[PDB]
RNA sequence: UGUGGAACGGGGUAUUGUAAGCAGUAGAGUAGCCUUGUUGUUACGAUCUGCUGAGAUUAAGCCUUUGUUCCCAAGAUUUGU
RNA sequence: ACAACCAACUUAGAACU
RNA sequence: CAGAUCUUGGUGGAAGUAGCAAAUAUUCAAAUGAGAACUUUGAAGACUGAAGUGGGGAAAGGUUCCAUGUGAACAGCAGUU
């Protein structure tokens, strides 16, 4: 007897490798026609993690009006370029794409997504389409009007500017982002006006907003039941190993049940994490990116020595409390929350007081090179 | 060639182990024709086969 | 236990069968942790306690009239480090506790050594009878 | 200009990082051969015995972090249309130096 | 929002760095890292080690 | 053939803790010679002090680079509304 | 009763570091 | 003869699968050769560390000893040995 709960949840099954790496939005927010035309998703790249010290504004709490330290995750979010529009009909068999309209000129970044050997290829991806856009200017309008009258659901095609990131990959990430304004005609017009235009992170999300982060977790390879499902280690006396499950099944049913913990893949899985609060939407064009109202040092959002295995963030970034799935430099999907946030914790404004910029490459103790120089005085490499 | 017999004869002639027998790598053809104790002695006299010195076992640290 | 409110979750460093010093003047020295109040149901998990908890303890060394019986006690110090909401990990030089009653009133009169702020805020009697608080 | 000689510095530490102690010196030889193969484009690489002595100087599991090597692509006594690389060791005080074309 | 000073290494300690040790004599020690904490536990003097600010101040390093 | 890659080098960031060498009578003392000594000449001496926040390592799953030297514009297989 | 060296291993203690 | 866990012989699926992981460890160059990770030579790095992986014997074996050739079979990989 001695009843105990299950080891693991039978909702994240199968425990297999994800069929994707970008991470896809499985459900866009419900469309409200009264709201202005806006996007429901964005793509960024995880740069790393750092500290945050802030004053709590939670009445009735022991830490009210007190200092609290929280871990935050930095996601570099350079502006995304809109290059296409997709219309979705509402057939009794689900949403069905009717047609796709693309921009006149597609950059090399987005065009590399369509190829597996870009340099060896002739790079003739959007050639006849570009010719049609240049010399017809009639079929594009016809397709846009078709999306206007049909296609109750409208999504734009946007690709990341991965060339502005310190990543070796030149292949940009392309994703369908839903537009959740109103007046499907206005949605199409907004997409047409934003063709070959860059949409910024601050125009999609705002301060203290609760969002969802979508991405593929870190790969871990095969793993035994002890670490894959959290099963109890067998005693030291156990013959033929102990990092297993003792009883895999009973007699009739004379089969191994799907609910029994087994060894196998334990990482690289698609996950959506709910209720991530935006602590700061920083711009890459100001030298006070990591400064606060209570700490006026002219420093940007990058630890000295650079982010570990990422580099230096030189574009717009979003700071999220807690952790997000996936390793560093992985592309992450930020999605607007599908729920309503009325709790005081969700609605509490966040005012950062200090941002850690010490090196994450060790036990760093200096926030700026100027502070390091002030503490260390002059060194042997500095005197001569 | 195969100088196993020559090395054994050289060790016997030099009254040392086979580990202390040195044979000239540039005179393999000449050494291979020895096949006799008298020829091994001729090789030793000509300097083609020598007895390597013992490895160092100094006792300076022990004496100090 | 309806003393002053709620306490934040902290690392548990004193499981059952742990021997800790007695910080009061009741005459005990070897508080032997027997059980911890507020422990839920979980297979194979030893009930453990941190500073400010209400462990049940017996006296192994001290006045004979305090031995061979179970009395409530409050942990005031622990060697295991725990972090606060401000991101500061702190720990003490020893594990210590004070004999109390179910209502929380201390059986002793004075407390030797420093006391944890969480325990002092949780139990007003311990805060009154303590000196240096962290 | 196929016949050429260049002095390189090879960072042996990053190539021998996670290697087992009993295989460090043999793998250092193998990585040196691959190092010469990649830089000189010749599939045939000959390691000088003195260079092998230098690699094995401090045992099988203690290889120097950086080695100053001399790579010479040259002709062979075989067919006159085959290029091979000969790798030697260079005696320097500090091996932290850039690659130089030697003449 | 205050930056403290390590008890052993004497370096600036920002929030969330090192640990805090409360001794039996009501004395509070702040260690900036495990190296300083372990060395204090090993009973090393901060005036002996050359990398501590206390040593530099006592040996007029810097003038 | 390119806002290209690689191998080194430089800088930053981190780990450890002050490298070798030289000098100092600082050093518990010890042993020989003579002008016989409030810095003695001569020699040894665990250690200590100054060059020295030094030296070493620093991607191998750190960041950056305008520095130096090379390399690539190849080859094989399959694919038709 | 003195005594010029050669050739020996122990035991105990002190200072310094 | 279809049986007798039948007799003798041959041959299958398992299957190019289990496996060929104790005894610290090999590397470079040359010679030979059609063929070299295993042969020989030289150099380096190592081990047995004198109750040895050294030098001899008793019992037992019987030519395994030595030289010159060979690489059909054996040396559970290879072979110029």
């Amino acid at each position: 007897k001695f009843e105990q709960p299950r080891h693991g949840s039978l909702g994240f099954l199968p425990r297999k490798r994800a069929s994707r790496q970008r991470g896809k939005v499985k459900a866009f927010p419900k469309d409200d026609a009264s709201k202005p035309v806006h996007l429901t998703a964005f793509l960024g790249y995880k740069a790393g993690m750092t500290h945050i010290v802030r004053d709590l504004d939670r009445p009735g709490s022991k830490m009210h009006k007190r200092e609290i330290l929280e871990a935050v995750t930095v996601i570099e979010t350079p502006p995304m370029v809109v290059v296409g529009v997709v219309g979705y009909v509402e057939t009794p068999r689900g949403l069905r794409s009717l047609t796709t309209v693309w921009a006149e000129h597609l950059s090399e970044e987005v065009k590399r997504r369509f190829y597996k050997n870009w340099f060896k290829s002739k790079k003739k991806a959007f050639t006849k389409y570009a010719k049609k856009y240049a010399e017809s200017t009639q079929s594009i309008n016809r397709e846009l009007e078709r999306i206007k009258k049909y296609c109750s659901v409208v999504r734009v095609l946007a690709h990341t500017q991965i060339r502005k990131t310190p990543l070796a990959q030149k292949k940009a990430h392309l994703m369908e982002i839903q537009v959740n304004g109103g007046s499907v005609a206005d949605k199409v017009e907004w997409a047409r006006e934003h063709f070959e235009k860059t949409v910024d992170i601050k125009s999609t999300f705002e301060q203290n907003e609760m969002i969802d982060v979508i991405g593929v977790t870190r790969g871990k390879g095969n793993e035994g039941t002890t670490a894959r499902w959290g099963t109890k280690r067998l005693p030291r006396k156990t013959h033929r190993g102990l990092r297993k499950v003792a009883c895999i099944g009973a007699w009739h049913p004379a089969n191994v049940q799907w609910t029994v913990a087994r060894a196998g893949n334990a990482g690289y899985m698609h996950r959506t994490q709910l209720n991530s609060k935006i602590y700061r939407i920083g711009a890459g064009d100001d030298a006070k990116n990591a400064s606060t109202d209570f700490d006026a040092t002219e420093k940007r959002i990058t630890p000295m020595g650079g982010f570990v295995r990422y580099g230096v963030v030189e574009n717009d970034f979003v700071m999220l409390n807690g952790a997000t799935p996936g390793p560093v430099k992985r592309v992450l999907t930020l999605r607007k929350s599908l729920l309503t946030h009325t709790s005081r914790k969700a609605l509490e404004p966040v005012s950062l007081k200090w941002i850690d910029t010490a090196s994450k490459f060790g036990h760093g103790r200096f926030q700026t090179p100027a502070e390091a120089k002030q503490f260390l005085g002059t060194l042997k490499k500095d005197v001569a | 060639a195969n100088l196993r017999t020559q090395k054994r004869l050289a060790a016997s002639v030099l009254k040392c182990g086979k580990r202390k027998v040195w044979m000239d790598p540039n005179e393999i053809s000449e050494i291979s024709n020895a096949n006799s104790r008298q020829n091994i002695r001729k090789l030793v006299k000509d300097g083609l086969v020598i007895r390597k010195p013992n490895l160092m076992h100094s006792r300076f640290r022990i004496r100090k | 236990g309806a003393a002053s409110g709620t306490k934040y979750r902290m690392t548990l460093g004193l499981p059952v069968q742990a021997i800790m010093n007695c910080a009061d003047n009741s005459g005990a020295k070897n508080l032997y942790i027997v059980s911890v109040f507020g422990t839920g149901a979980r297979l194979n998990r030893l009930p453990a306690a941190s500073c400010g908890d209400m462990v049940l303890a017996t006296v192994k060394k001290g006045k004979p009239d305090l031995r061979k019986k179970i009395m409530p006690a409050i942990v005031v110090r622990q060697r295991k480090a725990w972090r606060r909401k401000d991101g500061v990990y702190l720990y003490f030089e020893d594990n210590a506790g004070v004999i109390v009653n179910p209502k929380g009133e201390m059986k002793g009169s004075a407390i030797t050594g420093p006391v944890a702020k969480e325990c002092a805020d949780l139990w007003p009697r311990i805060a009154s009878n303590a000196g240096t608080v962290v | 200009n196929q016949v050429v000689t260049r002095d390189y510095t090879i960072h042996m530490h990053k190539r021998l990082y996670g290697v087992s102690f009993k295989k460090r010196a043999p793998r250092a030889i193998k990585e040196i051969v691959a190092f010469a193969q990649k830089h000189m484009q010749t599939k045939e690489v000959r390691v000088d015995p003195s260079l092998n002595k230098e690699v094995w100087k401090r045992g099988i599991r203690n290889v120097p972090h950086r080695l100053r090597l001399r790579l010479s692509r040259k002709r062979s006594d075989e067919d006159d249309k085959a290029l091979y690389t000969y790798v030697q060791a260079v005696d320097v005080a500090n091996p932290k130096m850039e690659t130089t074309v030697v003449e | 929002m205050k930056v403290e000073v390590c008890s052993f290494s004497g370096s600036k300690v920002y929030p969330g760095a090192g640990r805090l040790f409360v001794r039996g004599d009501n004395k509070v020690f702040r260690f900036v890292n495990k190296k300083s904490e372990s060395l204090f536990l090993q009973r090393k003097n901060p005036r002996r080690l050359s990398w501590t600010v206390l040593y530099r101040r006592m040996h007029k390093k810097g003038i």
